[PDB]
RNA sequence: GAUAGAAAUUUUUAUCCUGACGCUAUAGAGAUAGUACCGUAAGGGAAAGAUGAAAGAAUAAAAGUAAAAAAAAGCAAAGAUUACCCCUUCUACCUUUUGCAUAAUGGUUUAACCAGAAAAAAUCUAACAAAGAGAACUUUAGCUAGAUACCCCGAAACCA
C-alpha cells in the first residue's frame, strides 16, 4: 500500500486526518488500519444485536475503557455496556457509536 | 510494550505440552450415547422422520406445494444477458486519489482502479465495467482524467466543475477480462486481441456527446459540454490552457485495450520485450 | 472381560528421532520463501487427495472422475455402487430435510 | 491398487509391442486417423454457431452423429454407409 | 540432524516427451507452447512466428468477425430502419 | 507353436502325429485355437487377480525388512 | 541497527550478539530487533491453531473398512422370511453378522486439508518468535564459523551457555551452512540445522532453544514485516508485481 | 433438493423456484399474485387491482425458497434501468 | 414436476522423498482354501495358530459345575438387627401404548462382536477490515478460517 501523499491542507476532501507527529502520552494506543483509518467498526449478532468494536489498541485497555464510557455516558445518560478483551487487545460496546467514536478518536489524535 | 510479555519471564516455557485454544473456539460435539442422548437420538419416534425418509422439501404433503401454486413470471427473465455495471460513487473516488491510490497525474481508466483494489470486477458474471454516481458529488476536489463504461449527469457535471475530463469508453466481456486482470493475460502468451464494437442497442449510448461517449463526435464535445455548466451553474475552465493538458487529451482507439499499446502485439515479459507483426495481412486484421 | 496377565515390554520411543525431530520443516515455504512453491506441494499422498477436502461423497465421485479409467474391474464396481448408495442417501434420507 | 496405463490405451500399446511393431508405418497409419464418417442417418446442421429462437443469444452448436449397427451381412455386399438404426 | 534439501520449483522450460503414451494431451497442446513461451520463452526455445493466427486460422476468424460483428455505421444504419419504422 | 486357446490363455502347443493332412481332420478341427469375444474380459480379471498377488507379496517383505531393523539394531 | 522502520510509538528490542567459535565468548555484540516481530503481542491462542494446522493439513490417512457391499460374498437371503422362527436375515454380510460388513467405520484415503488464511499463519511465526526472545530463550548468533566438527564441542557449548537439552540452528540458506556445522550437527539428535525457509512453529516450540543467525534474523525480520502493510493479492504472488519478485 | 450433485458435488439449485419469484438482497422475495390472469370478467375491480400487484413472502417462505436456491442467486446485483434497484436494501429498520 | 445440466473461455513445475493418529486370529482378504463340506448343476462356502535359547532339555479372575441338597412366607431385595431366615416395607425389566404386575412384545446365561455420517443459512472463537480471500468470488461490516449435523436389521416382489 501507498503511503499516503502528505498535503498542504488537514483535513482533505474526503475527510482523511493523519495522526499526530507525536503521540499522546494516554497509557494505550491505536494502530491505525492498514488503510491508515480508525479501526473502529459496527458489527451485528442474530440480526437485532448492535455492537461497536475498537480494534487494535496497545496499552492498558482499561483506560481506554474508562475513558470511552466517560465519553458516551453524557450521551445515553448511563454507561454503556463495555466487553474488553486483554488478549485481543480489542474493546466492545453495545449499540452504534461508530461515527462518534470515529471523531473523538481523531481527537486524541490516534 | 505488551506488559504481557513480561509475565512471560515469570512462567515455564510455552511448548507443544502446554496448550488451550480460546475457549468457545471448539463448542464440544456429543455423541448419541448414554441416557440423555442415546434411544430414539433425538429422532422422535417412530413415523417417518425416525426412519429418516420425510419427504423433500418443497413438500407440503400432497397439497399443492407453496412454490408451485405461483404463477410463473418474467423476473429473473433473461438475466443472464441482462448487463450489469459495477457501481463507483464519487465519494469513494475522491478517497482514492486521497490516500494516493490511483494518482490523478497520469490518465486514469478501469486498469488503475483495479489496482488500487478500489473496484472489483468480475466479467464471467456479465460485468460491462465500472459505472458512475454522484454520491460524494459535493465532497469533490480533484482534478482527474476518468474513463468508465457509465456515467451519471451529475457525476459528469462534478468532475466538469473542478476541470477533469470524463470519457464513456466500452469493453466487451473478452476485452473486458484482458483489461482488467491484465498481467495474467500477457502470461497467457497470446496476441493483443481487437476490440470490439458495441451491441446495436448500445450504439446510442456511444455516439452521443450527451454522455461524452468515446464513439462520439468530438465536434458536440466542446458543445454540450459547455452545456453542462448552465444547467448545473459554474464557470467551466479552459482546459486547454493547463499544463496537464496532454494527458487529459490522451484517448484510446475504439480498437486499442490499453493506453500505448497496439492490436496484434505480444508481449515477452522474461525478455522484457515487445513484438510486432511485419506481416501484412495481420496488421491489416488487427488495424482494421 | 478376560484382561492380559503379564505386562507388554514397555515399548520406548525417542521422539528425538529423525522424521519427529523434522516435522513440520517446510511448512511455512510459500511465505517464508518468497512464494513460489505452495505448502500443498508438501503433501505426499493418493494421487486425486493432495490438498483438497470433501465428504465421502465428494471424495468418492473424485477419484472415479480422476484415476477411475486405470482402476481395476472390481475395486471400479465398488465404487459406482458406493456412489449409487451415496446419492441416495444424502439426497434422499436424514432428518433435517 | 491401479494400472500403470489407463485401459483405453491398452489397445493401442498393444500396436506399440511385438509383431505389429514391424508392420508397414503407412499401413499404421492409415489405421490410427479415424476420419469422421459422412452423414448418412442423421442429417447435418451447417453453421458453428446458430442463434436461439427463444432465448435470443447466439449458441455454439455442435453435430453428434447417429449410432448405425452393420449386421454381418452388411459386410458382405455394398450398402453404401448405411445400416440398421 | 541436517534438514532436506528446500523444495523448489525449477525456473527452467519444462517440455514432455510428445510420443510418451503416459503423458497428458494437456500439456502436448498449442496452448501449452504458447504458455511456455510466455514463461521464459527466450531460453524455451519456441518458434515466435508461431505464436500468431495461420493463414487459414486468420481467414476463419475473419470470416466470423465479419459475419457476426458489422460495421459501426452498419449498425447505426441498422438502427435507423427501427427509430424510423417505430415513429 | 505358440497358440491361443479359448481360455484367452497363451499356451505352448505340443504337436502330433496323424496319417493325414489337418484340414481332412475331424477331431482337430473343432478344437478351437483363438479367442472369443468375451472372454477378454476374463483376460483383465486374470491380470488384474495376478496384478495384486505380486502387489502384495512386495508390500509383504518390505515389511519383514522394517520388523529385522527394528528388532535388530546393527552397526 | 535494524534495516526496517519501527512505527513511532514503539522503541525496538535489543538481544546480546553471540559468537561460536569460543566457549568463553558469549555477548559479542548488540542488535536491534523489531518490535513488530519479536515485540508483538504474545497470542498462545494462535499459537496453537497453527500448530494444530501444521500437525494436520498434511495429513492422510489411508484406513478403509469394507461396507456390507464389499465383502466376499453372500448375496443370498440365507433362509426364509418365515417359519424357522429364527430372526430373519438378509446377507451374511449383514454387519450384525460375525464375519459381516461394518456399518460405519473409517473410510477410505482420507484428507483432512486445509488453508489457515495467509497473514495468520504469518502473524503465527511473530508470535513464536517474539515468546522465544521473552521467555529469554532465544540466542542470536553471527558467524556459526565452528572451531571443529567434533559434536563434543556443540553439546559441551550449549552445557556452558546453559541452553537447555534442545535446539534449533537457523542459517540463511542450505548451500551457505560451513562444514564443520554440517559436520558436527548431522551426527546429533538434539541439536537441529536448517535453511530458515524451513522455520516453523512446530519446531520452534518443539526445541528448548532457538538460535538465529544475523543474516538470517535481517531477512525474517522483512519477510514478515511484509504482511501488514500488503495489499489482498490480485492472482497468486508468483507472477510479476510492481514492486514485488 | 438436491444437496450433492452427481457430476460436480455442489449443492443444486431449483429453476421452478426461479421462474415464479424475485430475492432482493435484503432477503425479500418477492412474488406474483396467483390467479390474476384468471376468470377477469368474473372479478370486482377491488380484486382485480390486489391481484395485479407483487407480494412479500413471510418468513417461513422465505427461508424454505432460501433453501431450494443457491448462492448465485443471493449475489449482489447492479443492473441497468432496473426496476427494483431502488428496492433492494432496508432503511430505517428498528428491530 | 421430480430432477437433469453444458460449452466457449481459463487454470495446473521437474523428477525426486515413501509410507501409515491402518488391522492384530469373531479384527484384518473368503482364505491355513475356493480347500473340506453343501448343491444334479450354475452356484454356495467354513472353522482353526500360541510352552521355551534348547523338548538332540519333561493367570486360577466369564457363564457352567465341584468343595457345601433343602427346611414354614411369596419380583427375593431392602430397612434392619446380638442373630442367616423369622419382622416390616416395596406390583420384574425393556419396547409399546390413552393406559401394562399384566394372562401384550423380547430375552437361558456368559464372552466377543453389533446402530447418527453431510456445513446452504445460522451461532460460537479468531485474522484482517471498506474491504477479505495463496486467481477465478463476495461485500451498504464485511469477507476468510476453524468449531458445531441428519443411524441399524427385515419383506413379498422386479429386471437381466
Ligand atoms: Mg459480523
Ligand atoms: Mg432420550
Ligand atoms: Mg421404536
Ligand atoms: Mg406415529
Ligand atoms: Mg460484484
Ligand atoms: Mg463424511
Ligand atoms: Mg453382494
Ligand atoms: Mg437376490
Ligand atoms: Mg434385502
Ligand atoms: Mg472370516
Ligand atoms: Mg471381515
Ligand atoms: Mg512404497
Ligand atoms: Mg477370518
Ligand atoms: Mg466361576
Ligand atoms: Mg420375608
Ligand atoms: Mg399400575
Ligand atoms: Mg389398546
Ligand atoms: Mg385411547
Ligand atoms: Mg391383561
Ligand atoms: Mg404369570
Ligand atoms: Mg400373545
Ligand atoms: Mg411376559
Ligand atoms: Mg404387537
Ligand atoms: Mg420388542
Ligand atoms: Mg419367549
Ligand atoms: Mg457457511
Ligand atoms: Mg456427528
Amino acid at each position: 500500500i501507498p503511503r499516503p501523499p502528505k498535503h498542504e491542507h488537514y483535513p482533505t476532501p474526503s475527510g482523511w486526518q493523519p495522526p499526530r507527529d507525536p503521540a499522546p502520552s494516554l497509557p494505550y494506543f491505536v494502530r491505525r488500519s492498514r488503510m491508515h483509518n480508525i479501526p473502529v467498526y459496527r458489527d451485528i449478532t442474530h440480526g437485532n444485536r448492535q455492537m461497536t468494536v475498537i480494534r487494535k489498541v496497545e496499552g492498558d485497555i482499561w483506560a481506554l475503557q474508562k475513558d470511552v464510557e466517560d465519553f458516551l455516558s453524557p450521551l445515553l445518560g448511563k454507561t454503556p455496556v463495555t466487553q474488553v478483551n486483554e488478549v485481543t487487545g480489542t474493546l466492545r460496546v453495545k449499540g452504534y457509536f461508530d461515527q462518534q467514536l470515529k471523531a473523538w478518536l481523531l481527537e486524541k489524535g490516534f | 510494550g505488551p506488559r504481557a510479555l513480561d509475565l512471560l519471564r515469570a512462567l515455564p516455557r510455552v511448548s507443544l505440552a502446554n496448550l488451550k485454544p480460546n475457549p468457545g473456539s471448539r463448542k464440544p460435539e456429543r455423541r448419541p450415547r448414554g441416557r440423555r442422548r442415546g434411544r430414539k437420538c433425538g429422532r422422535g419416534h417412530k413415523g417417518e422422520r425416525q426412519r429418516g425418509t420425510r419427504p423433500r422439501l418443497g413438500f407440503e404433503g400432497g397439497q399443492t406445494p407453496f412454490y408451485l401454486r405461483i404463477p410463473k413470471y418474467g423476473f429473473n427473465e433473461g438475466h443472464s444477458f441482462r448487463h450489469q455495471y459495477q457501481p463507483l460513487s464519487l465519494n469513494r473516488l475522491q478517497y482514492l486519489i486521497d490516500l494516493g491510490r490511483v494518482d490523478p497525474t497520469q490518465p486514469i481508466d478501469l486498469t488503475q482502479l483495479v489496482n488500487g483494489r478500489g473496484v472489483t470486477i468480475q466479467p464471467s458474471k456479465r460485468d460491462y465495467g465500472v459505472q458512475l454516481v454522484e454520491e460524494g458529488a459535493d465532497t469533490f476536489k480533484a482534478k482527474v482524467n476518468i474513463e468508465v463504461q457509465m456515467a451519471s449527469e451529475l457525476a459528469i457535471a462534478a468532475i466538469e466543475k473542478n476541470g477533469g475530463v470524463v470519457t464513456t469508453a466500452f469493453y466487451d466481456p473478452r476485452s473486458l477480462e484482458i483489461l482488467c486482470k491484465p498481467v495474467p493475460f500477457f502470461l497467457r502468451g497470446q496476441p493483443i486481441p481487437k476490440r470490439m464494437l458495441p451491441p446495436e442497442a448500445l450504439v446510442p449510448y456511444y455516439t452521443d456527446a450527451k454522455n461524452r461517449g468515446y464513439l462520439a463526435d468530438p465536434a458536440r464535445f466542446p458543445e454540450a459540454r459547455l452545456e453542462l455548466a448552465r444547467k448545473y451553474g459554474y464557470v467551466l475552465p479552459d482546459i486547454t490552457k493547463d499544463e496537464l493538458f496532454k494527458m487529459l487529451s490522451t484517448r484510446k482507439d475504439p480498437r486499442q485495450i490499453f493506453f500505448g499499446l497496439a492490436p496484434g502485439w505480444v508481449v515477452n515479459m522474461a525478455d522484457k520485450k515487445i513484438l510486432k507483426p511485419t506481416d501484412e495481412n495481420l496488421l491489416k486484421y488487427y488495424s482494421s | 472381560f478376560h484382561v492380559r496377565v503379564t505386562l507388554p515390554p514397555r515399548k520406548v520411543v525417542d521422539r528425538w528421532n529423525e522424521k519427529r525431530a523434522m516435522f513440520g520443516v517446510y511448512d511455512n515455504i510459500g511465505i517464508l520463501g518468497n512464494f513460489e512453491k505452495h505448502p500443498k506441494e508438501l503433501i505426499k499422498g493418493p494421487i486425486w487427495l493432495r490438498g483438497w477436502k470433501g465428504n465421502e461423497l465428494q471424495r468418492c465421485i473424485r477419484k472415479k472422475r480422476m484415476v477411475g479409467n486405470r482402476m481395476f474391474i472390481d475395486d471400479l464396481h465398488n465404487l459406482n455402487k458406493r456412489i449409487s448408495y451415496l446419492y441416495k442417501h444424502f439426497n434422499r434420507h436424514g432428518k433435517y430435510r | 491398487p491401479l494400472h500403470k496405463v489407463p485401459v483405453g490405451l491398452w489397445k493401442q500399446l498393444r500396436l506399440w509391442e511385438g509383431i505389429y511393431s514391424r508392420l508397414p508405418r503407412h499401413y499404421l497409419r492409415s489405421l490410427e486417423e479415424a476420419r469422421t464418417p459422412t452423414p448418412v442417418h442423421y442429417r447435418p446442421h451447417g453453421a458453428k454457431f446458430k442463434i436461439n429462437p427463444k432465448n435470443w443469444q447466439r449458441e455454439r452448436v455442435e453435430d453428434v452423429p447417429i449410432p448405425v449397427h452393420y449386421p454381418p451381412e452388411s459386410q458382405l455386399g455394398l450398402w453404401g454407409g448405411e445400416g440398421w438404426v | 540432524y541436517r534438514a532436506r534439501p528446500p523444495p523448489r520449483r525449477s525456473q527452467e522450460p519444462r517440455w514432455p516427451d510428445p510420443d510418451d503414451p503416459l503423458t497428458p494431451r494437456w500439456q502436448l497442446s498449442p496452448r501449452y507452447a504458447a504458455k511456455q513461451f510466455a514463461r521464459h520463452g527466450a531460453a524455451s526455445g519456441v518458434a515466435a512466428g508461431s505464436l500468431w493466427p495461420s493463414q487459414e486460422q486468420l481467414r476463419e476468424l475473419e470470416a466470423e468477425e465479419r459475419e457476426w460483428y458489422p460495421s459501426l455505421a452498419a449498425m447505426q444504419e441498422s438502427l435507423r430502419v427501427q427509430q424510423l419504422a417505430e415513429e | 507353436a505358440w497358440r491361443r486357446d479359448i481360455f484367452g490363455r497363451i499356451i505352448w502347443h505340443k504337436f502330433k502325429q496323424w496319417p493325414i493332412p489337418w484340414y481332412l481332420n475331424k477331431k482337430y478341427n473343432r478344437k478351437r485355437f483363438f479367442a472369443m469375444p468375451y472372454v477378454e474380459r476374463f483376460v483383465r480379471m486374470r491380470i488384474e487377480k495376478q496384478a495384486r498377488i505380486k502387489a502384495r507379496k512386495r508390500s509383504l517383505e518390505r515389511k519383514k525388512e522394517k520388523f529385522l531393523q527394528e528388532k535388530f539394531p546393527h552397526l | 541497527k535494524c534495516e526496517l522502520p519501527v512505527p513511532a510509538h514503539r522503541r525496538p528490542v535489543q538481544a546480546w550478539i553471540e559468537s561460536l567459535r569460543g566457549y568463553e565468548q558469549e555477548r559479542v555484540g548488540l542488535t536491534e530487533l523489531h518490535p513488530d516481530v519479536f515485540s508483538t503481542a504474545p497470542r498462545l491462542d494462535i499459537l496453537h491453531q497453527v500448530a494444530i494446522w501444521q500437525k494436520n493439513f498434511k495429513r492422510i490417512s489411508y484406513a478403509k473398512t469394507k461396507t456390507r457391499a464389499e465383502v466376499r460374498g453372500g448375496g443370498r437371503k440365507p433362509w426364509v422370511q418365515k417359519g424357522s422362527g429364527r430372526a430373519r436375515h438378509g446377507s451374511i454380510r449383514s454387519p450384525i453378522w460375525r464375519g459381516g460388513g461394518v456399518a460405519h467405520g473409517p473410510r477410505g484415503p482420507t484428507s483432512y486439508y486445509y488453508m489457515l488464511p495467509m497473514k495468520v499463519r504469518v502473524q503465527g511465526l511473530k508470535v513464536a518468535l517474539t515468546v522465544k526472545l521473552a521467555q529469554d530463550d532465544l540466542h542470536i548468533v553471527d558467524s556459526l564459523e565452528l572451531p571443529t566438527a567434533d559434536p563434543q564441542y556443540l553439546i559441551e557449548l550449549a552445557r556452558y551457555r546453559r541452553w537447555g537439552d534442545s535446539v534449533l540452528l537457523v542459517d540463511l540458506e542450505h548451500e551457505d551452512m560451513p562444514q564443520n556445522v554440517v559436520a558436527a550437527t548431522s551426527g546429533l539428535k538434539t541439536f537441529n540445522l536448517v535453511p530458515a525457509v524451513g522455520l516453523n512453529v512446530h519446531s520452534m516450540l518443539k526445541h528448548q532453544t532457538l538460535v538465529l543467525t544475523l543474516p538470517t534474523v535481517a531477512f525474517l525480520e522483512e519477510k514478515l514485516l511484509w504482511h501488514n502493510s500488503r495489499y489482498t493479492p490480485l492472482y497468486p504472488f508468483r507472477l510479476p508485481y510492481c514492486d514485488f519478485p | 433438493v438436491t444437496y450433492f450433485s452427481s457430476r460436480k458435488g455442489k449443492r443444486k439449485t431449483v429453476k421452478a423456484v426461479i421462474y415464479r419469484f424475485l430475492r432482493l438482497h435484503s432477503g425479500l422475495w418477492l412474488r406474483r399474485k396467483a390467479g390474476y390472469k384468471k376468470k377477469l370478467w368474473k372479478k370486482t375491480a377491488a380484486r382485480k387491482r390486489r391481484l395485479r400487484e407483487f407480494v412479500f413472502c413471510n418468513k417461513t417462505q422465505s427461508k424454505l425458497l432460501d433453501k431450494m436456491t443457491t448462492s448465485f442467486w443471493k449475489r449482489r446485483n447492479w443492473y441497468a434501468d432496473d426496476p427494483y434497484q431502488k428496492y433492494q436494501d432496508r432503511t430505517n429498520l428498528k428491530v
